[PDB]
RNA sequence: GUGGGAGAGGGUGGUGGAAUUCCCGGAGUAGCGGUGAAAUGCGCAGAUACCGGGAGGAACGCCGAUGGCGAAGGCAGCCACCUGGUCCACCCGUGACGCUGAGGCGCGAAAGCGUGGGGAGCAAACCGGAUUAGAUACCCGGGUAGUCCACGCCCUAAACGAUGCGCGCUAGGUCUCUGGGUCUCCUGGGGGCCGAAGCUAACGCGUUAAGCGCGCCGCCUGGGGAGUACGGCCGCAAGGC
């Protein structure tokens, strides 16, 4: 019963899973969902629908909670990545800003050959 | 659509302690402009490159930002 | 002897005398360099672009000298070495290309 | 590095009347002064490579005028030897 | 020589931020990851996703180009120091001091070797999951050498423009980097594209010749046998000429 009501929501979307984190002014997280929660499993469960179902069950997590005002942060790129904005923005929670917090190297790392 | 370098006075592409006039060469992002968003030469653009770098380092300027709508 | 700007920047938290303090002992290295002041510029409170050492802020001063250059690179070693003094840069003075002109 | 200053000393000191800058005496006065910055540099920085190809040439370019300067008049040659602690 | 410049040319120190990984911490469930689809794998000892701090190695996004530098290999964060090449203007100095260059000597990507460090990500070998008529190869999950630094070897290559260096000559047009000018233009030095004459078996090349010439060095003489054998020299070896 932590009474929120007001924060941030976080969308990680990958070429695999879609993943929604909902999280405090501060960004301690409150709930969360998946393609994987949401009963998918495969591939499938990488899917706008899944997205779509994805970010609804976070946000009916995050109404017990009390949350209301949602400032919108996406990380990630992928079929669905934006599903999940448009399934938050048809939730009823009222979505302030969205911002693309991707990270991207300054080119440090060396990626997996399946990158190159 | 414009250019940068059309609107603006005489000023030192050499400074970096100089914010004001470089915030201008920046995107949304931290991203130092294409010269074709800045319509600046070759030999200008690889100036204020180095300038730039120069206040980032000093944290007068970002390396990197969030992109707001979309 | 060659004309460099020498920055630093500081944590801001400082009071008179801490500040007054961490400038006494810059004036100190430079004096102990061989490292002339030609002119100084303090813009002192200034907000960072992104955050420096846990803070949103630094103190900025500004020094334009000449000095020898075998000597420089240590003349920095010993400005860094303080605590406080939170970012060190140091330059060749160059002449000012325009632009727009 | 080389000042114009510390550099026209050396000039003054190998011309052969006023205002020669060019002569076989000068080029290799100046030649063998930049020789020897060279190689103190590489010395410490021994792993400076395209420096040392730089020596190369630079030796080369006085042996070229000295062996000259040699053939045609040997009396300014051993002169210029003995001034410049050579061959 | 004087004056003016452009530059990831080099060597040494320092330093900055993004990211990956790992450690600590808070919050928080039930998955995550991954593929064509799966499975290995990881996760109630609380993962993934999110926030704060920490440690460490490696590589520098945007700028960035159809760009720049170097003899070649090659060379991209920023700063300082040490240093190489090179272009232009002035027409000042010397007075043929020039070109090429068997041999020698130096440099030489990656992989590889020796000694000592360092090791985050990647990852030959390897251990596995899967696809398939069978992986043992392509796909997935781990992973050691190695990759990184110091010193000393190794001398290879599609080390390629598959085009040896230098000089003179022979329409132009166009784009471009860098100088100087009386700055629509002109003049010099690079980088590209069409194309005069000419060349070429054709493809093509054409003031950055593959044209017209002179100098000098290297190399070729059907295809295999064969970069093999033998011998020599170098090399710790692998192996090289
Ligand atoms: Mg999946
Ligand atoms: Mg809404
Ligand atoms: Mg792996
Ligand atoms: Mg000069
Ligand atoms: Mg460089
Ligand atoms: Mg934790
Ligand atoms: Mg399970
Ligand atoms: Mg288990
Ligand atoms: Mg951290
Ligand atoms: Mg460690
Ligand atoms: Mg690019
Ligand atoms: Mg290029
Ligand atoms: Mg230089
Ligand atoms: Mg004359
Ligand atoms: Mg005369
Ligand atoms: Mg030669
Ligand atoms: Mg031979
Ligand atoms: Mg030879
Ligand atoms: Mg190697
Ligand atoms: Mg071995
Ligand atoms: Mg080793
Ligand atoms: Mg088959
Ligand atoms: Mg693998
Ligand atoms: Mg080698
Ligand atoms: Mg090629
Ligand atoms: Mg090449
Ligand atoms: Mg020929
Ligand atoms: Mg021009
Ligand atoms: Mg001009
Ligand atoms: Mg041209
Ligand atoms: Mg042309
Ligand atoms: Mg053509
Ligand atoms: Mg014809
Ligand atoms: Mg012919
Ligand atoms: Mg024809
Ligand atoms: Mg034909
Ligand atoms: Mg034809
Ligand atoms: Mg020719
Ligand atoms: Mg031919
Ligand atoms: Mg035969
Ligand atoms: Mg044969
Ligand atoms: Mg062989
Ligand atoms: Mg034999
Ligand atoms: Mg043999
Ligand atoms: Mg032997
Ligand atoms: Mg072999």
């Amino acid at each position: 019963k932590r009474q929120v009501a007001s924060g941030r929501a976080y969308i990680h979307a990958s070429y695999n899973n879609t993943i929604v984190t909902i999280t405090d002014p501060d960004g301690n997280p409150i709930t969360w969902s998946s393609g994987g929660v949401i009963g998918y499993k495969g591939s499938r469960k990488g899917t706008p629908y899944a997205a779509q179902l994805a970010a609804l069950d976070a946000a009916k997590k995050a109404m017990a909670y009390g949350m209301q005002s949602v400032d919108v942060i996406v990380r990630g790129t992928g079929a669905g990545r934006e599903q999940a904005i448009r399934a938050l923005q048809a939730s009823g929670l009222q979505v302030k800003s969205i911002v693309d917090d991707t990270p991207v190297p300054h080119n440090g790392c060396r990626p997996k050959k399946k990158f190159r | 659509k414009a250019k940068v370098k059309a609107t603006l006075g005489e000023f030192d592409l050499r400074d970096y302690r100089n914010v004001e006039v470089l915030k201008r060469f920046l995107s949304e992002t931290g991203k130092i402009l294409p010269r074709r968003r800045t319509g600046l030469s070759a030999k200008e653009q690889r100036i204020l490159a180095k300038t730039i770098k120069r206040a980032r380092i000093l944290g007068l300027l970002p390396f990197t930002e969030k992109l707001v709508r979309k | 002897m060659r004309r460099y700007e020498v920055n630093i920047v500081l944590n801001p938290n400082l009071d008179q005398s801490q500040l007054a303090l961490e400038k006494e002992i810059i004036q100190r290295a430079l004096e102990n360099y061989g490292a002339r002041v030609e002119k100084v510029e303090e813009l002192g409170l200034r907000r960072l672009a992104y955050p420096i050492a846990k803070d949103p802020q630094g103190y900025f001063l500004w020094y334009q000298v000449e000095m020898p250059e075998d000597r420089v690179n240590d003349l920095a070693r010993e400005l860094r070495i303080r605590d406080n003094v939170r970012r060190v840069m140091v330059v060749k003075s160059q002449e000012p290309f325009l632009a727009n002109a | 590095p080389i000042t114009k200053e510390e550099k026209q000393k050396v000039i003054q000191e190998f011309a052969r009347f006023p205002g020669d800058t060019g002569s076989t005496e000068v080029q290799v006065a100046l030649l063998t002064l930049r020789i020897n910055r060279l190689s103190e540099h590489l010395k410490v920085h021994k792993k400076d490579h395209h420096s040392h190809r730089g020596l190369l040439m630079m030796v080369g370019q006085r042996r070229r005028l000295l062996r000259y300067l040699q053939r045609e008049d040997p009396e300014r040659y051993r002169a210029l030897i003995e001034k410049l602690g050579i061959r």
